[PDB]
């Protein structure tokens, strides 16, 4: 169980957690012998190794290849990784948690994961309308900047981070013209 | 004799003196054996409806720290008891055994398969770099010697922080410190020689378009402009400062 | 079978500890189970609490030379 | 140039060319 | 065995009358009736029965025992457990479903604000609300989880009785919040604007911990609660305010804020001074914390917009961060924040740092204009 | 009412622990309660049916107060004593 959990967070849906090209990592109705409730919480957090899955993916697609193109791209494909590394920490801690207690129940990463179930969503949607819009070049700024005064501390502090990025690449690109 | 222990759980369904034995816990509140257990009889169902298309690739094995020195040996470049570079490391083409974690039969193995093809990758890859002389497209050329050689430095370093950081590490924290670095060997691989999906850059196969010698030292500056963007700025940098050594000894 | 009777021995050690610190016979751990575990041999306990009784005289005897 | 993000940032070859240069001109 | 499970095991857990007492009162139904039928009941485990409280209380939407109907935790009619009478256990179930109940409903309520099911910008102060609310809720579940921990351990009988004691702090916690929560916002109609739903919940927030604060030392954690949901909804709005007020700039996408700058007046407009800024009017539409110094803020806040643009001629705590310090700092010069008036802790914290800034930027203002504008 | 609360716990506990207790156990450990609980309904239903207001409520507690039976005297010392606490706490604020 919680083996496959860490797996769904590294990105590799099992026979519990199947990957639909569609949905991204999802719990299989049809695993049998566990509690609704049990099967309610795993589709919560499969919700949360979904999109992780998705931001995984896109993450490569844009980054990948050494169409929307430029450093301001490249540098929203790093701020997703690095908006994803403090899950990958938490998941690693978690993984620790599980191998000193295998009888540990799913209630406790429930609840030390419920945090990015908040986080991720908000960057998710931020990065999807940047996506829909084909934001590109300083436009992603001009997003990223239009985003930043939303409410959400967490959300505001990664936003901060990725905006930092882009900063550090517009100001390079200032001293080279400047 | 006085001196046994008894049961402090004392329980509202037997009044008189109850054993204490729960109801068979659930099956994600505890794991590691009914984990292993429901994963397999999970896939035994799907091998019964599907008439045995499995047949477990390795249902379990090796351990924990054995596994990890496999995996460790297969990104240094010496192909795992179960895993070897560019090719499949098991016989099992189903996600549990391609599986960065099922319990499943297989998904022991396939934890460390679904990183491992990066590291075979990174495996073919550095032997590529590996020498600083080549036949055919790498022959001559002190640009490209130092390159080669320089990519080999990278190389070495990263198959000794493998097998040196993670002694005894679960495949999820192997997986987890070595995909920052797996990332970049792999958009190098592209870069370069096999060892990759792409053979050299460009190309897929043993005829890439990758130079070398001074039409490496052409190459490398559209290269180096054209894609910088994982983690190859300071390392792009030193790579063309050597692989100009060369060309600025001519001139 | 065996988790009763360990279950069953350990509640009645229990009330006999209980027993003797109430009555505050002032008996030490070790007559946990075996000084007792000899009584219930059939053994004749008023000659039981002479020979005890003796021991302990003995004992506090010993214990006031030392000191 | 540089897309990495780490004459830091920006690849260029103007450090080394210039005391080439200097020296092919003199 | 997973009771959700549709086959039913019945395995008698002892002989003892104490412990069948359900068992005896069906086969005293038996025995007073020779045509009564025993319904047919799914034989739950106490320990499951807790088990699955746990959970619902966790928030798990798909509970064997408890029905969801109609957004209504309800049990299932035919659930029997062997040592509680149907009757009792149906009490017991059903006094912790209406808390369960509660509770999803803000669960829902808190999913349908976070967005996880328009390009307008996020109402901030409804957005905070929903995060303070997590946070509540967090700690909630971090301490089912820790008694869940102890109830998976087996190391120690824990009984429902034991439970239902543990929670009962945080059933009246959550009691209060529901209360809340309902006058707060099921009372604001959908179609009010985000400025109106706003000021109607912010004024049930301060009238509801203004009554709290009389009850004294005994509803402190209901008071440092509400304290800190009250602190982190005006956090938004106190930025925005301290946001126009020192830059001049009134970055409101969502219309929350109860004066609306009319859009008609120019800056070089003969009403600027007069129309640039309009209280809503429904009735001005006042926040009620803000209404002693609502109207220093107003003229201020138009006074620093106009300074600034008469200046383009020629460090600080966010509200919400200097409100919470000004909360941590009195938290320290005092089960602490329960025997000081809310009221009477934002009377002497927040309105004389906010007079001072008034008094400084209406003074610079006047400064300015009499030296580059010789009036 | 929270110490009977806790005390009715320790007796499901003490009845989970041993089987052949009596009913009568129960009665026993709970018939402290019997002396304190009439009392105090005596106190809340004069309350309600005077609907005493304010500091009329602290005049009623003190009177019932005045009882003779120390379970009632210490239970209504302790509710006299938040009360005081409170009309105390407006006191404070007044002057």
């Amino acid at each position: 169980m919680i083996h496959e959990l860490l797996l769904a967070l590294s990105g590799y849906p099992g026979s519990i957690f199947t990957w639909n090209k569609r949905g991204g990592l999802q719990v299989s109705q049809d695993f049998p012998f566990l509690h609704p409730s049990e099967t309610s919480v795993l589709n919560r957090l499969c919700r949360l190794g979904t999109d992780y899955i998705r931001f995984t993916e896109f993450i490569e697609q844009y980054t990948g290849h050494v169409g929307l193109h430029g450093i301001y791209l490249r540098a929203f494909c790093t701020g997703l990784d690095s908006v994803l590394q403090p899950y990958r920490q938490a998941l690693l801690d978690l993984e620790q948690e599980f191998l000193a207690d295998p009888h540990l129940s799913i209630s406790h990463i429930n609840y030390s994961l419920d945090q990015f179930q908040l986080l991720f969503p908000s960057v998710m949607v931020v990065v999807e309308q940047i996506k829909s819009q084909k934001i590109h070049g300083c436009q992603i700024l001009e997003t990223v900047y239009k985003h930043s005064c939303g409410g959400l501390p967490p959300v505001r502090s990664a936003l901060e981070k990725i905006l930092a990025v882009c900063h550090g690449v517009m100001y390079k690109q200032l001293s080279a013209w400047m | 004799v006085l001196t046994y222990e008894a049961s402090r759980r004392r329980c509202w369904e037997q009044i008189g003196c109850p054993p204490g034995h729960r109801e068979e816990p659930y099956l994600t509140e505890a794991g590691r054996d009914a984990f292993d257990r429901f994963c397999r009889l999970r896939q035994g169902e799907l091998q019964v409806l599907g008439g045995a298309l499995l047949q477990a690739p390795q249902p379990v094995l090796v351990k924990e720290s054995e596994l990890v020195k496999d995996t460790l040996n297969v990104l240094l470049g010496v192909v795992s008891a179960t895993f070897s570079l560019c090719q499949p490391a098991q016989a099992f083409t189903v996600k549990r055994g391609v599986h960065v974690s099922g319990a499943s039969p297989e998904s022991v193995s396939s934890l460390l398969s679904e990183v491992a093809e990066c590291g075979t990758h990174y495996a073919r890859l550095s032997d590529f770099s590996l020498q600083p002389v080549l036949d055919s497209s790498c022959s001559k050329g002190l640009v490209f010697q130092a390159f080669t050689s320089g990519l080999r430095r990278y190389l070495q370093y990263y198959r000794a922080c493998v097998l040196s950081t993670p002694p005894t590490l679960s495949l999820l924290t192997i997986g987890f410190l070595f995909k920052k670095l797996g990332r970049q060997l792999r958009y190098l691989a592209e870069l370069c020689g096999v060892g990759t999906a792409l053979p050299g850059t460009g190309g897929g196969e043993p005829r890439a378009a990758f130079p070398t010698g001074v039409r490496l030292l052409s190459y490398l500056y559209q290269e180096a402009l054209d894609n910088c963007s994982n983690e190859h700025y300071p390392v792009l940098l030193s790579l063309l400062k050597t692989s100009c050594e060369p060309y600025t000894r001519f001139i | 079978a065996a988790a009763a009777n360990l279950n069953a021995v350990r509640e009645t050690m229990d009330v006999l500890l209980e027993i003797s610190r109430i009555l505050n016979t002032g008996l030490d751990m070790e007559t946990l189970s075996i000084c007792v575990r000899l009584c219930e041999q059939g053994i004749n306990p008023e000659a039981l609490s002479s020979v005890i009784k003796e021991l302990r005289k003995a004992t506090e005897a010993l214990k006031a030379a030392e000191n | 140039v540089q897309p990495d993000t780490d004459p830091l940032p920006v690849l260029m070859k103007h450090s080394v060319t210039a005391p080439l240069a200097a020296h092919v001109s003199l | 065995r997973q009771y959700w499970t549709t086959r039913s095991s019945k395995f008698p857990h002892s002989l003892h009358l104490h412990s069948n007492l359900a068992a005896v009162w069906d086969q005293h139904l038996y025995s007073s009736d020779p045509l009564y039928v025993p319904d047919d009941r799914v034989s739950v485990t106490e320990t499951q029965v807790i088990r699955e409280t746990l959970w619902l209380l966790s928030g798990v939407k798909k509970l064997f025992i408890f029905q969801l109907i109609d957004g209504k935790v309800a049990v299932r009619n035919n659930i029997m457990v062997t040592h509680l009478t149907h009757s009792c256990l149906r009490s017991v179930l059903e006094q912790i479903a209406a808390y369960g109940q509660v509770v999803f409903r803000l669960q829902e309520f808190i999913d349908e604000v976070m967005g996880h099911s328009s390009t307008d910008a996020p109402f901030r102060t409804y957005q905070a609300f929903m995060w303070a609310l997590y946070k509540y809720f967090i700690s909630f579940k971090e301490e089912l989880s820790e008694i869940e921990k102890c109830i998976i351990n087996n190391d120690t009988t824990v009984t429902l009785a034991i439970v239902v004691d543990k929670l009962s702090p945080r059933l009246a916690q959550l009691k209060v919040l529901h209360k809340v929560f309902s006058t707060g916002v099921a009372e604001v109609p959908p179609d009010t604007r985000n400025v109106v739903r706003a000021s109607h919940l912010l004024n049930t927030l301060y009238k509801a911990i203004l009554e709290y604060d009389n009850v004294g030392e005994a509803s402190e954690q209901t008071v440092s609660l509400l304290f800190s949901l009250w602190v982190e909804t005006v956090r938004p709005y106190l930025q925005i305010v301290d946001e126009w007020i020192v830059h001049g700039h009134l970055c409101d996408g969502a219309r929350e804020f109860i004066i609306q700058r009319n859009k008609n007046v120019p800056v070089n407009h003969r009403d600027f001074w007069y129309a640039t800024y309009t209280l809503y009017s429904v009735q001005h539409t006042m926040v009620s914390f803000l209404k002693p110094v609502l109207k220093q803020i107003i003229m201020a806040g138009k006074s620093m917009q106009l300074l600034k643009n008469l200046q383009c001629a020629e460090e600080r705590k966010s509200l919400y961060t200097l409100f919470l310090e000004s909360v941590q700092s009195r938290l320290r010069h005092g089960e602490s924040v329960t025997c000081q008036t809310f009221e009477l802790t934002l009377r002497s914290c927040l309105y004389p740092h906010i007079d001072k800034q008034y008094l400084d930027c209406c003074g610079n203002l006047m400064r300015t204009l009499k030296k580059d504008y010789r009036l």
